[PDB]
């Protein structure tokens, strides 16, 4: 639903 | 009394941010690494603008205070899919901020 964050 | 109110305040701001053990919501979500970030969150919230507010005298009872720490973690729901440790780490900000909020109300509303 979103682009995302990158993975931490 | 404004001014212990706000030392209370502050205090549980503390306790709070404490339990953000990743260091995920003490500064707002960069837009230079979430560029769609404010299509979706209407406002954002972490613990850094909340100890600008606080002393800006925008938390001036306890229900305001409680509703920005919801938000951290409800916009963080909302923006993240569920398997991200984002999402997961709200769900336990949550989880640990309730004790936290709990007492820190009831030594507001013996004031």
């Amino acid at each position: 639903s979103t682009g995302g964050k990158a993975p931490r | 009394q404004l001014t212990p109110f706000l030392i209370l305040l502050r205090k549980t701001l503390e306790q709070l941010q404490e339990k953000d053990t990743g260091n995920i919501f003490s500064e707002p979500v960069p837009l230079s690494e979430v560029p769609d970030y404010l299509d979706h969150i209407k406002k954002p919230m972490d613990f850094f603008t909340m100890k600008q507010n606080l002393e800006a005298y925008r938390y001036l009872n306890f229900d305001d205070f409680e509703e920005d720490f919801n938000l951290i973690v409800s916009n963080c729901l909302k923006y993240n899919a569920k398997d991200t440790i984002f999402y997961r780490a709200a769900v336990r900000l949550r989880e640990q901020g309730g004790a936290v909020l709990r007492q820190a109300r009831r030594q507001a509303e013996k004031m």
